[PDB]
C-alpha cells in the first residue's frame, strides 16, 4: 500500500519553480534596496544569492542521488548523526519554520489580491486574513483529494507566473528601447555600508528568502519515476532558469522607477504597472496573486509528504504515515498541516519575524553537507551514480560559517532567545520517544484516541 | 502498529451511521467554508472606499526657487549660465521641483526700441548655452521658468507710456519661447501696467492653450486682499504673489486672521505663499524669526515661493556695501574675497552643510517632508483657537498620516491652552502622537508625547504626527 510513484520530470521541474516563484520577487527588492541603495551593489546581492543557491542545490542532488528515501535534509541527518539532531531539528520545523512560510504566502497572495479594488486607502486585514484562510482550506481540500490533480494545478500557475514574467522582462526591454536611460551607467554613485557587513547580511537574508524553496523536491523524492536521472535533470534544468528570471525581473525593475521613488514606494509592482499602463492596470496584482497561489500549493505537498516520513521512524504519533484506501493521499498529515498553518491567523506582523532561525535554517543545511562528505569518505561502498567534484562541498560550508558568524558578532540576545527554544524539545522529546513501559492509563487513551481518528476518516497503516 | 488494522477496520467501519457521519462533515465543512466566503464578501462590500486622486501638476508637489540676479548667485565669473550646471547638484540637494530665472532679454534702461525679448544677453551667454542648461535641467527632472519683465533696469517695469507694443512683442515671445522649451513664465510689477487685467487673461489663454503643463507667475506689491481678489475675478489658474501676508509683524492670531480670510474669499483653491516678489525673508523679519516662518510657509496648502539665500538665512544689513536687491551669495569662507567682513559658518553654505542645528539642515528636512508627504501635497486644512498668540492647524487627506502644526509667535513662554474644535471627526486629535522637530533643539524625537499640557519656549514650532483612527 506504497502512496504511488507519479511524479515526471516535467511535474518536479514545475513543482520547483512554483515553489521558489512566491512572492519575494514583488516584496524583497525593497528591502534590498534600502539595505544597499546601489543598484549595482543588489544585482551583485542577488546573483551571489543565485550562485549560492545554485551551489547548494547540486550538493542536495548529489546528497539525494546518494541515498534515496523520501524527506530529505531530514533523513539524511537521521541516517548520519543519529536521532538526537533529527528531532531536535524536526520539533521546531513543523513549529516556526514551515507552517509560516505558508501563511505569509496566502497573506500576500489575499492582500495582492484585493488591490484593485482599493488602490489608494490600504485593504483591511480582516478580510486578507478571511481570504488566505479560504485559500489554504481549497489548497488541502485539493491536495487531498488526489495527487495527479495537485500536479496539474502547479504546472498550470506555474506556466501563468511564467507568462507574467516574461511579460515584465518584454515591457522593461520596450522601456529601455525607447531610447531613455536612467543612473544604471552612474551606478555604485552612493555605496553606502559598503564596509559594514551587517546591512551586507541583512540584504543576504532577504535575498535568500527570496531563493527559499530550492531544496523542496528532496522531500518528496521516492514518489517519482526513475529519482536517479529525473532528480539532477531537474534541478540543473530549475535553478539557473530561476536566476535568470531573477537577475533580468531586477534589472527591468530599476529602468522605470528611480531608486527613491521606489524606495518611497510599497508596490513596486503596482507602481510599474500603473506607469506603463495607466488604463488596465490590474493585471499585474491578479499575477502576483496567481503566483502566491501556486507557491503556497507547492508548498503544501511537500510539507505534508515530509510530516509523513517522520512519522514512520516513531517521531511523530503513529496516526500521522497513515494512508488512505482507494485514493492514495496521506489525508491525517495534510489536515494536520493545514491545521497548523491556520494557527498563525492570530498574530501581528510576521513578516518582520521571518528572518528570525534563518541562522538554524541555515545551519542544519551545513551539517548536511558535512554528513555528506563524511559518508563519502567513511563509506566508500554505496552505489553513487552521480558524483561531485570536491571543493565545492567546502565551499559551501565556508560560506555558510562565514553567513553565521555575523549572526553570533551582531545581535546576539535575540539568537539566544530562538535558540532557547530549539532546545526546549528535549523534555517533549524524552517524554514521547526515549521513554518506555509509561503508566497503562496513557497506552490504551492514546489507543483509543488513534482508534477513533481511524475509523473516522477510514484510513489505513502503512503495511508495505 | 498502533491501532486497527486494514481488515479490522473494514469489519468495524461498515457500519451505515459510520458513512454518515463522514457526509454529514464532508458537508459541514463545504457549507462552513462557502459561510467563510459569505463573510469575506460582506466585509469587503459594507467598507469606505478610497476617496479620489487630484492628479496634481508638477509645481504641486514641492517648492519653487527665484535665482534673481546671477552674478550675485555664482560670485565672480557668473556671466557665462552654463557655469548654473555646476549648481544644480545644490538644488538637487535642496530637491526643489523648480527655478525662477532673472530677465536675460536684451534691454537698454528705458530703450524700449531697443528691447528684444528674443536677444539673449551677451554678458550672460548664448543660446546654445540656454539648450545645454535646459537638457541638464531636464536630465535633472528640475523645471525652468522664465521672467519677461520689459525694463528690468529702469526704474518703471512697463515702459511707462508704451503698452500696445510691449504686449506685443511679449505675445510673440510667449510662442518663441514655448517652442523653445520653456515650462513657465513670470511677470513683475503689474499694478504698474494699465487695464492689465485683460493682458494677463489673454497670456494665461495662449500660454494654456500652448499646453498643460505650463504656468505664468504675476507679482505685485498691493498688500490690499480686495485688489487680490479683484486681480483674480477673469483668472483662477493663475498663481499671484504680493505682500499680502508680509509687512505685519504682529501677532500670531493676526496672521492666522489674515490667512483663513484669505482662504475663505479665494475659495479653499490652489494658492502661492511668498513673503514678497524680490524680498528677502529677512529683509522683514528678525533673525529669532526666520525657522518659525520657513517652518510655517512649508506646511501651509500652497506653493511656496523662496529666493535665492534664504534657506541659509543670508541678512543684507551684514556685511555692508552689498545692494539690498542682489546680495551675494556666501558659499564658502572665501565666497566674497572682494570685501574683507565677517567670515564664519553660520553663515556659509559648508558651514551650516554639516551642521545638524542650523538653517540648511532644516530646510532640507522640510523640503523632504513636503515633497514626500501626501496630507503635505494634497491635504486638507482646518485651523482652530488656541491662547493668545497660537496658530495651529492640522493636514489630512483620506486615510494617510495625520499632522499637527503648533507654533508660537509669542516672545515669552506659555502653556498649550488648545481645545479640539475640530469639524472633521475623522480627523479628530488623539491624545498620544510623536514629534518630528522644533526650531529650538535640546527635544527629543519619536517619543509618543500628551497631547494636553504642552509646553511651548519663546519663538517655537511643533511637527506633531499622529496616525489614522476611526
Ligand atoms: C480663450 O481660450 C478659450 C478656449 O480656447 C476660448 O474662450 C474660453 O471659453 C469661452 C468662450 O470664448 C470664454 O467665455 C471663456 O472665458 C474662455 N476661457 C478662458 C479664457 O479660460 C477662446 O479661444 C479664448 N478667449 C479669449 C477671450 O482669449
Ligand atoms: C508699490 O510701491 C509704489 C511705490 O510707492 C506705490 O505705487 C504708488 O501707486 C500710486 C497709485 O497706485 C501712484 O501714486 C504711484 O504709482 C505710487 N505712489 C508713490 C510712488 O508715491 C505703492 O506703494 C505700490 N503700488 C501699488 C500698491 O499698486
Ligand atoms: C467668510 O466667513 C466665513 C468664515 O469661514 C465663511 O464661512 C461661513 O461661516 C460658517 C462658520 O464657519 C461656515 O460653516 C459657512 O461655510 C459660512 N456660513 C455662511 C456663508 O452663512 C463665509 O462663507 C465667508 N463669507 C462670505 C464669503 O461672505
Ligand atoms: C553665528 O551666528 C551669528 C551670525 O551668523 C553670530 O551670532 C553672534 O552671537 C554672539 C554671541 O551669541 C553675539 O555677539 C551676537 O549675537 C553675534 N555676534 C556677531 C559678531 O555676529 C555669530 O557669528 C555666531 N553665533 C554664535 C557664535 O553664537
Ligand atoms: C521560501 C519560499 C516560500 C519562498 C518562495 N520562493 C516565494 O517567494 O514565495
Amino acid at each position: 500500500v506504497t502512496l504511488q510513484r507519479n511524479i515526471t520530470l516535467l511535474n518536479g521541474v514545475a513543482i520547483i519553480v512554483g515553489t521558489i516563484i512566491g512572492s519575494g520577487i514583488f516584496v524583497t527588492p525593497t528591502g534590498v534596496l534600502k539595505e544597499a541603495g546601489s543598484p549595482g551593489l543588489a544585482l551583485v546581492v542577488w546573483a551571489a544569492c543565485g550562485v549560492f543557491s545554485i551551489v547548494g542545490a547540486l550538493c542536495y542532488a548529489e546528497l539525494g542521488t546518494t541515498i534515496s528515501k523520501s524527506g530529505g535534509d531530514y533523513a539524511y541527518m537521521l541516517e548520519v548523526y543519529g536521532s538526537l539532531p533529527a528531532f531536535l531539528k524536526l520539533w521546531i520545523e513543523l513549529l516556526i519554520i514551515r507552517p509560516s512560510s505558508q501563511y505569509i504566502v496566502a497573506l500576500v497572495f489575499a492582500t495582492y489580491l484585493l488591490k484593485p479594488l482599493f488602490p489608494t486607502c490600504p485593504v483591511p486585514e480582516e478580510a486578507a486574513k478571511l481570504v488566505a484562510c479560504l485559500c489554504v482550506l481549497l489548497l488541502t481540500a485539493v491536495n487531498c483529494y488526489s495527487v495527479k490533480a495537485a500536479t496539474r494545478v502547479q504546472d498550470a500557475f506555474a506556466a501563468a507566473k511564467l507568462l507574467a514574467l516574461a511579460l515584465i522582462i518584454l515591457l522593461g526591454f520596450v522601456q529601455i528601447g525607447k531610447g531613455d536611460v536612467s543612473n544604471l551607467d552612474p551606478n555604485f554613485s552612493f555605496e553606502g555600508t559598503k564596509l559594514d557587513v551587517g546591512n551586507i547580511v541583512l540584504a543576504l537574508y532577504s535575498g535568500l528568502f527570496a531563493y527559499g524553496g530550492w531544496n523542496y523536491l528532496n522531500f518528496v523524492t521516492e514518489e517519482m519515476i526513475n529519482p536517479y536521472r529525473n532528480l539532477p535533470l531537474a534541478i540543473i534544468i530549475s535553478l539557473p532558469i530561476v536566476t535568470l528570471v531573477y537577475v533580468l525581473t531586477n534589472l527591468a525593475y530599476f529602468t522605470t522607477l528611480s531608486t527613491e521613488q521606489m524606495l518611497s514606494s510599497e508596490a513596486v509592482a503596482v507602481d510599474f504597472g500603473n506607469y506603463h499602463l495607466g488604463v488596465m492596470s490590474w493585471i499585474i496584482p491578479v499575477f502576483v496573486g496567481l503566483s502566491c497561489f501556486g507557491s503556497v500549493n507547492g508548498s503544501l505537498f511537500t510539507s505534508s509528504r515530509l510530516f509523513f516520513v517522520g512519522s514512520r521512524e516513531g517521531h511523530l504519533p503513529s496516526i500521522l504515515s497513515m494512508i488512505h484506501p482507494q485514493l492514495l493521499t496521506p489525508v491525517p498529515s495534510l489536515v494536520f498541516t493545514c491545521v497548523m498553518t491556520l494557527l498563525y491567523a492570530f498574530s501581528k506582523d510576521i513578516f518582520s519575524v521571518i528572518n528570525f532561525f534563518s541562522f538554524f535554517n541555515w545551519l542544519c543545511v551545513a551539517l548536511a553537507i558535512i554528513g555528506m562528505i563524511w559518508l563519502r569518505h567513511r563509506k566508500p561502498e554505496l552505489e553513487r551514480p552521480i558524483k561531485v567534484n570536491l571543493a565545492l562541498p567546502v565551499f559551501f560550508i565556508l560560506a555558510c560559517l562565514f553567513l553565521i558568524a555575523v549572526s553570533f558578532w551582531k545581535t546576539p540576545v535575540e539568537c539566544g532567545i530562538g535558540f532557547t527554544i530549539i532546545l526546549s524539545g528535549l523534555p517533549v522529546y524524552f517524554f514521547g520517544v526515549w521513554w518506555k513501559n509509561k503508566p497503562k492509563w496513557l497506552l490504551q487513551g492514546i489507543f483509543s484516541t488513534t482508534v477513533l481518528c481511524q475509523k473516522l476518516m477510514q484510513v489505513v497503516p502503512q503495511e508495505t | 502498529f498502533t491501532g486497527l488494522s486494514k481488515e479490522e477496520l473494514l469489519k468495524v467501519a461498515g457500519s451505515p451511521g459510520w458513512v454518515r457521519t463522514r457526509w454529514a462533515l464532508l458537508l459541514l465543512f463545504w457549507l462552513g467554508w462557502l459561510g467563510m466566503l459569505a463573510g469575506a464578501v460582506v466585509i469587503i462590500v459594507r467598507a469606505p472606499r478610497c476617496r479620489e486622486l487630484p492628479a496634481q501638476k508638477w509645481w504641486h508637489t514641492g517648492a519653487l526657487y527665484r535665482i534673481g540676479d546671477l552674478q550675485a548667485f555664482q560670485g565672480h565669473g557668473a556671466g557665462n549660465l552654463a557655469g548654473l550646471k555646476g549648481r544644480l547638484d545644490y538644488l538637487s540637494s535642496l530637491k526643489v521641483k523648480g527655478l525662477v530665472l532673472g530677465p536675460i532679454h536684451k534691454n537698454q534702461k528705458d530703450d524700449v526700441a531697443q528691447t528684444d525679448l528674443l536677444q539673449i544677453d551677451p554678458n550672460f551667454g548664448s543660446k546654445e548655452d540656454f539648450d545645454s542648461l535646459l537638457q541638464s535641467a531636464k536630465k535633472k527632472s528640475i523645471r525652468v521658468i522664465l521672467d519677461l519683465t520689459p525694463n528690468y533696469r529702469g526704474e518703471n517695469s512697463w515702459f511707462s507710456t508704451q503698452v500696445d507694443t510691449v504686449a506685443t512683442k511679449v505675445k510673440d515671445a510667449l510662442e518663441f519661447w514655448l517652442q523653445a522649451g520653456v515650462d513657465g513664465f513670470q511677470v513683475r510689477d503689474i499694478e504698474n501696467l494699465k487695464d492689465a487685467s485683460s493682458f494677463l487673461a489673454e497670456w494665461q489663454n495662449i500660454t494654456k492653450g500652448f499646453s498643460e503643463d505650463r504656468l505664468l507667475i504675476a507679482g505685485t506689491n498691493s498688500s490690499d486682499l480686495q485688489q487680490i481678489l479683484s486681480l483674480l475675478e477673469s483668472n483662477k489658474d493663475l498663481l499671484l504673489t504680493s505682500s499680502y501676508l508680509s509687512d505685519s509683524g504682529s501677532t500670531g492670531e493676526h496672521t492666522k486672521s489674515l490667512v483663513t480670510q484669505y482662504l475663505n474669499a479665494t475659495g479653499n483653491r490652489w494658492c502661492s505663499w511668498s513673503l514678497s516678489q524680490a524680498r528677502l525673508l529677512t529683509s522683514f523679519l528678525p533673525a529669532q524669526l526666520l525657522r518659525l516662518y520657513q517652518l510655517m510657509l512649508f506646511t501651509l496648502p500652497g506653493t511656496p515661493v523662496f529666493s535665492y539665500g534664504d534657506e541659509i538665512g543670508l541678512d543684507a544689513a551684514a556685511l555692508p556695501g552689498q545692494p539690498m536687491e542682489a546680495p551675494v551669495m556666501l558659499w564658502d569662507e572665501s565666497s566674497f574675497p572682494d570685501i574683507p567682513g565677517a567670515v564664519s559658518a553660520n553663515m556659509t553654505v559648508k558651514g551650516q552643510s554639516e551642521d545638524p542645528g542650523s538653517l540648511l539642515s532644516l530646510f532640507r528636512r522640510l523640503s523632504d517632508q513636503r515633497s514626500k508627504e501626501r496630507s503635505l501635497l494634497h491635504g486638507d486644512f482646518h485651523a482652530f483657537s488656541a491662547g493668545p498668540g497660537l496658530f495651529s492647524y492640522i493636514r489630512h487627506w483620506d486615510q494617510n498620516e495625520r499632522f499637527l502644526v503648533v507654533l508660537n509667535f509669542g516672545d515669552v513662554g506659555l502653556s498649550a491652552g488648545l481645545q479640539a474644535s475640530d469639524l472633521p471627526a475623522s480627523a479628530s486629535l488623539p491624545a498620544k502622537a510623536d514629534l518630528l522637530l522644533s526650531t529650538q533643539p535640546g527635544r527629543e524625537e519619536g517619543s509618543p508625547l500628551e497631547l494636553e499640557r504642552l509646553k511651548l519656549e519663546p519663538h517655537e514650532g511643533l511637527l506633531l504626527r499622529f496616525p489614522y483612527a476611526a
